[PDB]
């Protein structure tokens, strides 16, 4: 079970390995053909008050997770805050 | 001060390449006349004239970073500017999957990593300024159906 | 051994920036294409090319001719922004394989490429000869992978990293245009270098290390040392206002705190509202005020901060493809302290080709 020489013997092989591969794919002239974990959506009423008198309410509903995931994290963070 | 220069890749087609890179060996100044580059106020797009004749063009972002490099003695490089956009003369259309080298074609998907966006940021501040002009601003959650 | 441009060494501020918005930091070596507010080029219509090919000519004529003034030594023609200008001399395009380096040259900062060629065994008939740079032969490849005898790689070398390089004819369809106020300009370009994956030869510092507070510090002390520099009156004075603009994200006490030894501040009679040189204090020299500040050291930061903004926009692994975490595996490696796993997520490819820089037992 030795635990240095099998280490670094494998170690040097696999990275020459990869350095001759690195250079060959780099090096090479042939053309290339072209080629949330709830899972929960967000959605948010807004109230607002319109010309003259009147107080509309508008629902929205954000179905992208990056957008979900920033909006979630600044309102815990302003919650967070008070 | 000092502004530093701004250096982007021109595609031209081939036999109207061919005309161009002969009138730049040349160095004539028919080539000026030749020649011109109009860039859009958008500037996301081109008009190019070659040999004076208008072609559609649309700015493209490379998507590799390439360096201009300058050396006196063949031995010695000096960085002169980054080149980050191609203009090329014949979003995903504003983006270039493929590498100007050959063996770098498809690098996005192939040879880079996947990266956040950021854009997405913006739009979430676009959200955060509609809650502010809304009086009552309400949080829901609903489960995928 | 690598000598940087006179501009570059000075870290003036269009090459080397004091402070990088967040936007900025998104485009790191990647600026937009900007429209200018004054000039030809502003205002709207089709713009002629230029052709400077009697320019780049002459230019080096006069070089050449410097030269021969030397005695035909060797001459550092870099002196000036102008001169390290692209218009003139001879140009190169390396593309990056990597969608972010470790570290990445600042505008101005030069580097050596250098072709490593192991001999035949026995008798070799030599190197094969290369246009670009100087062929050089190493019993021990400075790469991870061995070179195999009979193979000659050409290599940029620079005190930040060192990468293979693979040279490429450029396509008929491609031109470099360069876009400068005035006008535009066209040069034709027929050598590019594809790019290996970089071997880190220096550190990034990481975020609030003691050594990117030190690296900081000094960055804000030497812009104070220039600006006196810059200052023509006989007591030197600043403006604390105008080293805020170069630097809003830095706290104005921290800016006062280096005004603090070397300068003092008059509310009232002459020099009111400046903050004149104390006379007792002597103002270091030019060598000085470079030793304080390494270019290379400007870089690291630089990407350090780059890479924390990508890291802020993108909500372990991620942490591990930093890069002052993959600069530290790498020297560790070289030392010999511990091994690299060849296969991690700290891969730039995110295939089986290219290197992961990933401590390991």
């Amino acid at each position: 079970r030795f635990s240095v020489a099998e280490h670094q013997e494998r170690y040097k092989e696999e990275c020459q390995r990869i350095f001759d591969l690195q250079n060959k794919v780099l090096s090479s002239t042939e053309v290339l053909s072209t080629d949330s974990a709830t899972g929960r959506c967000l959605k948010i009423y807004r109230t607002f008050r319109d010309e003259e008198g009147k107080e509309y309410v508008r629902c929205e509903t954000v179905r992208k997770p990056a957008v979900i995931d920033a909006y979630v994290r600044i309102r815990t963070t302003k919650d967070e805050e008070f | 001060p000092h502004e530093l220069e701004s250096q982007f890749i021109l595609r031209l087609p081939p036999e109207y390449a061919s005309t161009v890179r002969r009138a730049v060996q040349s160095g004539h100044v028919n080539l000026k006349d030749r020649l011109t580059i109009e860039l859009h106020p958008d500037g996301r797009h081109g008009i190019v004239r070659v040999d004076r004749v208008p072609l559609a063009s649309k700015l493209v972002d490379l998507p590799c970073v390439m360096e201009s490099l300058k050396t006196i003695d063949k031995k010695t490089f000096y960085k002169t500017a980054d080149i980050c956009q191609m203009l090329v003369s014949t979003e995903k259309k504003f983006i270039w999957n493929h590498g100007i080298t050959l063996p770098l074609k498809n690098v996005r998907k192939r040879r880079f990593r996947k990266t956040a966006k950021k854009d997405v940021e913006k739009e979430v501040k676009r959200l955060l300024s509609t809650d502010a002009e809304a009086v009552s601003t309400r949080w829901e959650i609903i489960a995928e159906d | 051994i690598i000598q940087h441009s006179i501009p570059a060494v000075e870290l003036r501020q269009p090459f080397f920036p004091t402070h990088m918005g967040p936007i900025k930091l998104r485009q790191f070596h990647r600026p937009p294409l900007k429209k200018y507010s004054f000039g030809a080029l502003s205002q709207p219509g089709p713009h002629s090319v230029q052709p400077l090919l009697k320019h780049i000519k002459k230019k080096a004529k006069m070089r050449e001719q410097e030269r021969q003034a030397s005695g035909g030594g060797e001459m550092f023609f870099m002196r000036t922004p102008q001169d390290l200008t692209g218009k003139d001399g001879d140009l190169i395009l390396a593309e990056y394989s990597e969608e972010n380096g470790p570290l990445m040259m600042q505008v101005g900062m030069a580097t050596k490429i250098k072709n490593y060629y192991k001999r035949k065994p026995g008798k070799d008939p030599g190197a094969p000869d290369c246009k670009y740079g100087e062929t050089v032969y190493c019993h021990t490849s400075p790469f991870l992978g061995s070179l195999h005898p009979g193979q000659l790689l050409q290599a940029f070398e620079n005190n930040l990293f060192r990468a293979p390089i693979y040279l490429h004819k450029m396509p008929e369809t491609d031109f470099l245009i360069i876009r400068t106020r005035q006008g535009y300009y066209i040069r034709e370009l027929v050598d590019i270098f594809v790019v290996g994956q970089q071997c880190p030869l220096f550190e990034v510092p990481g975020p609030n290390s003691k050594r990117a507070n030190t690296h900081i510090r000094d960055f804000l002390q030497v812009f104070i040392y220039r600006l006196f520099w810059k200052s023509k009156d006989r007591p030197r004075r600043i403006r604390m206002e105008d080293i805020k603009k170069a630097f809003p994200s830095h706290s104005e006490s921290s800016i006062r705190k280096r005004l603090k030894l070397c300068a003092d501040f008059k509310r009232t009679g002459m020099d009111s509202n400046w903050w004149v040189l104390k006379s007792d204090f002597r103002l270091p020299t030019e060598e000085e005020i470079r030793a304080m500040v390494s270019p290379e050291q400007c870089c690291a930061y630089y990407s350090m901060i780059a890479a924390e903004q990508r890291l802020k926009d993108a909500g372990d692994d991620e942490v591990r493809t930093a890069p002052w975490n993959t600069t530290r595996a790498f020297i560790a490696a070289m030392k010999g302290k511990c091994l690299l796993e060849v296969t991690g997520v700290a891969d730039p490819t995110g295939c089986g080709e290219g290197f992961s820089y990933v401590k390991i037992p």
